[PDB]
């Protein structure tokens, strides 16, 4: 159905056994996002 | 003292060629006790008179790993005209000199991929960023 | 901190005409620097940081 | 200095004193790679390519460069070692009587 | 000689064949199926020499990418030159021509 992939499309071994990929984009690893904690800063006031 | 100075030869056995610079490739003197390239080293000749020298760093480990799941052989030997490679006057000299020639068959080490260079030798996917 | 580093590519079906003859303009935009400036226009603006 | 980034970064991270630093933390402009060049059209291209894509699997390649490419000098938080002001510092106060 | 060698030397496979009884088996053949390694050291007496190749040489693994150095043992007098040697046999024996 189709005769081009035009989206991110990471690489690995698996994949490169039955397609071509030419040659990157942009260069990325991966990495991990958690909730920020800036609720949780240190406040001021006069009695402290 | 032997006649000849490398064994004769008896597409399996591969030529490489190499430049020295950075962490990625280092250069260093034979040991004098011996004369023979010590542990965690891979031979290397030199041009210019032929002086046997050790060579070493990250980019030969590569070269290590891969030749040994592909299983196949080489003999590693620096080159003695130039930087990675100028044209001038349509002519290809140092490391890229070689491949076109057809005197090497392979180089290993610090090369930069680009437009130019894609139009004689073939690259492979990149190793690390730059 | 990044931990496996690959990249986006364009993949094709095996052996089609196109294989080689596509990775030059991608490997060459690089050099006119036209892949900046698609990056700051769809990916890096104003943020909170 | 105008030169590769792969050599600047390893350089500018194993320097007494860590006095030189790469401009935007970190900032390239042409982004390609590096590679092993191979004749032209030849059998093993297939091969070779396929092995090192393995090296990203295990890992193996993502410990090399910990043990050929680190450094000491640590470019992190822009460690500033003391500002030893002077008079551009405190341009405005001098300004302010004026 | 080899622990105290900076230089990576390493021994395996060390093989040892029975030429006593000369029961004719291939105990030699079946030994000497377990080797690799493109040297390969070989220590005996030219009359029994010839039954040793041929037992090897019939397996094969001497042709192109194995050598073989044997001692001054295996010389003659080097005027005569008997069968069965491997192509490019490289040894040494006592100086004969000067
Ligand atoms: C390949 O690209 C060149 C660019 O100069 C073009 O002339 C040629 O027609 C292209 N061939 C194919 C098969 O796409």
């Amino acid at each position: 159905q189709a005769d081009m992939i035009v989206a991110p499309l990471t690489i690995n071994n698996e994949r490169a056994q039955y397609i071509e990929f030419s040659k990157p984009f942009k260069y990325q690893g991966l990495t991990i996002l958690v909730k920020k904690e800036i609720p949780r800063s240190t406040l001021d006031s006069f009695m402290q | 003292q032997m006649k000849y100075y490398v064994w004769p030869r008896m597409d399996d056995h591969l030529s490489i060629v190499t430049l020295e610079e950075a962490p990625f490739v280092i250069v260093e003197s034979v040991d004098p006790l011996s004369g023979t390239c010590m542990r965690n080293t891979v031979p290397c000749q030199k041009r210019i008179g032929y002086i046997k020298k050790c060579c070493k760093g990250f980019c030969i480990d590569i070269l290590k790993k891969i030749s040994k799941s592909v299983k196949f052989t080489y003999d590693l030997y620096l080159v003695t005209n130039g930087k990675h490679g100028k044209k001038i006057n349509g002519t290809w000299n140092g490391m890229i000199g070689e491949v076109v020639m057809k005197r090497a068959y392979m180089a290993v080490g610090s090369l930069t991929i680009n437009e130019e260079r894609s139009e004689v030798v073939d690259f492979s996917v990149p190793f690390i960023e730059t | 901190e990044l931990f496996f580093r690959s990249g986006f590519g364009i993949g094709m079906r095996k052996d089609s005409p196109w294989k080689q003859n596509v990775s030059l303009s991608i490997l060459k935009s690089h050099e006119n620097g036209f892949m900046e400036d698609l990056d700051k226009t769809w990916v890096r603006y104003q943020e909170c940081d | 200095f105008i030169y590769d980034a792969a050599v600047l970064n390893y350089m500018a991270g194993r320097d007494e004193g860590c006095k030189l630093v790469t401009i935007g933390s970190g900032k390239v402009f042409a982004s390609t790679g590096y590679g092993i060049a191979i004749q032209k059209d030849s059998g093993w291209k297939r091969q070779v390519d396929l092995a090192i894509l393995q090296l990203f699997g295990d890992g193996e390649m993502e410990e090399l460069e910990a043990l050929w490419l680190t450094g000491i000098c640590h470019n992190e938080k822009n460690e500033v070692m003391s500002s030893q002001l002077d008079i551009d510092n405190m341009a405005g106060v001098f300004y302010m009587l004026g | 000689t080899i622990e105290n060698s900076f230089v990576g030397w390493e021994l395996e496979e060390v093989l040892l064949l029975d030429m006593s009884l000369d029961d004719g088996d291939s105990k030699i053949q079946n030994q000497l199926k377990k080797l690799q390694s493109p040297i390969i050291l070989l220590y005996c007496t030219k009359e029994e020499a010839t039954y040793i190749f041929e037992v090897a040489n019939s397996v094969g693994l001497t042709g192109y990418g194995y050598t073989w150095i044997v001692p001054s043992l295996v010389a003659g007098d080097t005027d005569t030159v008997p069968a069965e040697f491997p192509t490019g046999l490289i040894s040494v024996s006592y100086d004969e021509w000067d």
